[PDB]
């Protein structure tokens, strides 16, 4: 079949800056008789349905604001936005009408800016958890940026990937930042056989990881 | 314009069948064409197939072969999409794509189909409090754990929804056919631990609401 | 095609006189006669009388003798109806029906006229809860009584209108010149008594809003 | 005057069947030369104004759907509906234009189907009722069919007919059922002289009456 690619996967833009998207296919989508390149540009608002914007890459659909200007022909394509607004935060897609099956893009999600410094907050397992037959050691990572961050779990100096779950939500509109929760589950027998529980996270802006620990006694 | 009226959310089990209806109004149903799009892992759209109600032509993708069928109804002007032999990878959000003009394609509200084998259970609330007596930070954090609930979602409020500031609600994760979420808030060192708060959760399906003090 | 306008609800004391007006527009008033019909007990209708504007033809029912007198206004194109010696049985919905031909006739929206010797008072509501410690039903029904209010109507909602299902509004009954109503709403057993529900009553006449948590 | 009768008073109908209404007059309403009969059929929607359906008993109004027709002359009169709809719920009337004073009909109403019954609505009195000096006990009837029922009040095994306030409602738009509330009021010292309060209700589909009671102490 025919495959398409979008690069890059994500872009962080501020208010007033222009943004350009690129959709490259595996072969020329140009049709000779109609002399029109068949491609579709979508914008999907969060919690809503996607909608078409630029049809046949050469024109703007009626009702779409002037900031959306389509261009490109043959292989390469470009979606140019003159000035972004507060309602321009969404994910974009790229569809081809050339041949079946219809190929869909990987998607590109916009972000905001900038400079969010995270922190580590540790909590011990509760009293009702150990009664139920298990234990959970979690530390919350909130107010950070960008969305790319790595967290490690080391028990008594030994690194363990068993029971590691992460929870990553969308970007909060108030502080323009992200919050991620990490959950590590273990039974009541493993809680009594171990003492120190640590979670270690690495951030690009920080030259050294932030470590936090607590004791069972 | 066109009003696309779909069905509600469906909760089924793997191995059963499910029907999704798409209602069209305002134009001729036998003129234009019908399509369906599935959204996989929430950021990625997948093309299911398409049907021309005029001549009743049916085509499908390679992945959706021998799985979903498409039937139309001339009297009610409705489009039917039925699935067979469901799996755990078939749980996603489905869209009804009606192609009228090449300028703009009309889209519906979406259909959330969650296919899993589980029994409705009341949620379990585990409170969280820091174990340190003093700290250099003027802002202290609290947390509330909600485990063993189904189906999703559930509405979590802090102090009967009185505190709307610094509320971080994390999405649910799926483990052993059960869902688990976490929530954390920022509290100043003046009120903590001077006053007590609570974690209020509400489950509309089981009508079970549990309150715990922190 | 035509608009028949009348007055609104009136609050009158027994022994006074009330005037009911019927507005005519879109046609000549000097041609077609006007009639009046009394609606008693919510269903049965009673024929009041009729009047011809130009020739001053007046005929009244044997019941309305020395009670209902009709007067027409040729200048403003409207009809007037006044009553004398109002009693307790005189409270009814009134209509003014136009006579065009034998085939079809026009009707108005109506005037609600009630008469009692009464004074406006803030409604006194009391909570009601089952006195049994357990029951065999999975549903727990609640309710609250509304007594000592005047005049009609009284809008009664439940939990700021969050639950719109299972609500039943009973008509008011007239006792000691004051109306009393009641309401009942079903609630699941997995909530009460772990949470509190309130009765929100509104009395726009006295501008009083009180909430009783159960 | 000439009084008219209507039978039956009420009947339960389904969706899609035929409904026949009859109005009988004590005297002949026919006029000789024009071979016409004086009557008018009415349809009054709840909260709306009455409207006319069949004029001269033989013909349909302009704008009324074809499902409303009538037949008959002289004494008897028939109003037949071919196919009922969901908006057909109303109260029907028949008037005679023959002689003054103008006499009206009793009215008819249509119902739905069927089979609803309650179990225990009993609410014991509260503690705030006695603070005002009075006492009130209530019995409710919810989700029951038909509207015809007989409520009874039994205090310490004795029947009490005074102070009974009964209230009936309209038909529900969801389950197509009825709601009834019975309120019994009394004074403060009479409530303390009695312990058991039994509330009796008799329903048609049940061969035995439902007997439920509660105790004060």
């Amino acid at each position: 079949d025919i495959v398409m690619s979008q690069s890059p996967s994500s872009l962080a833009v501020s208010d007033g800056e222009r943004v350009t998207l690129t959709c490259k296919s595996s072969q020329s989508l140009l049709y000779s008789t109609n002399q029109k390149n068949y491609l579709a540009w979508y914008q999907q608002k969060p919690g809503q349905s996607p909608k078409l914007l630029i049809y046949w890459a050469s024109s703007r659909e009626s009702g779409v604001p002037d900031r959306f200007t389509g261009s490109g022909s043959g292989t390469d394509f470009t979606l140019t936005i003159s000035s972004v607004k507060a309602e321009d935060l969404a994910v974009y897609y790229c569809q081809q009408y050339y041949s079946y099956p219809l190929t869909f893009g990987a998607g590109t999600k916009l972000e905001l800016r900038a400079d969010a410094a995270p922190t580590v907050s540790i909590f011990p397992p509760s009293s009702e958890q150990l009664t139920s037959g298990g234990a959970s050691v979690v530390c919350f990572l909130n107010n950070f940026y960008p969305k790319d961050i790595n967290v490690k779990w080391k028990i008594d100096g030994s690194e363990r990937q068993n029971g590691v779950l992460n929870s990553w939500t969308d970007q909060d509109s108030k502080d323009s930042t992200y919050s991620m929760s990490s959950t590590l589950t273990l039974t009541k027998d493993e809680y009594e056989r171990h003492n120190s529980y640590t979670c270690e996270a690495t951030h690009k802006t920080s030259t050294s990881p932030i470590v936090k620990s607590f004791n069972r006694n | 314009e066109v009003q696309l009226q779909q069905s509600g959310p469906e909760l089924v089990k793997p191995g059963a069948s499910v029907k999704i209806s798409c209602k069209t109004s305002g134009y001729t149903f036998t003129e234009y064409t019908m399509y369906w799009v599935k959204q996989s892992h929430g950021q990625s759209l997948e093309w299911i197939g398409g049907i021309n109600p005029n001549i009743d032509d049916t085509t499908y993708n390679q992945n959706f072969k021998d799985k979903a069928t498409l039937t139309v109804d001339k009297s009610s002007s409705t489009a039917y999409m039925e699935f067979r032999s469901l799996t755990f990878d078939d749980s996603a959000v489905y869209y009804c794509a009606r192609d009228d003009k090449a300028s703009f394609a009309f889209w519906g509200q979406g259909t959330l189909v969650t296919v899993s084998a589980a029994k409705t259970t009341p949620p379990s609330v585990y409170p969280l409090a820091p174990g340190s007596a003093a700290q250099t930070n003027s802002m202290v954090t609290l947390g509330c754990l909600v485990k063993g609930y189904f189906p999703e979602p559930v509405t979590v409020t802090w102090n009967s929804g009185s505190l709307s500031s610094g509320v971080h609600t994390f999405p649910a994760v799926l483990q052993s056919d059960l869902y688990t979420l976490s929530s954390s808030v920022t509290v100043p060192s003046s009120t903590w631990p001077s006053e007590t708060v609570t974690c209020n959760v509400a489950h509309p399906a089981s009508s079970t609401k549990v309150d715990k003090k922190i």
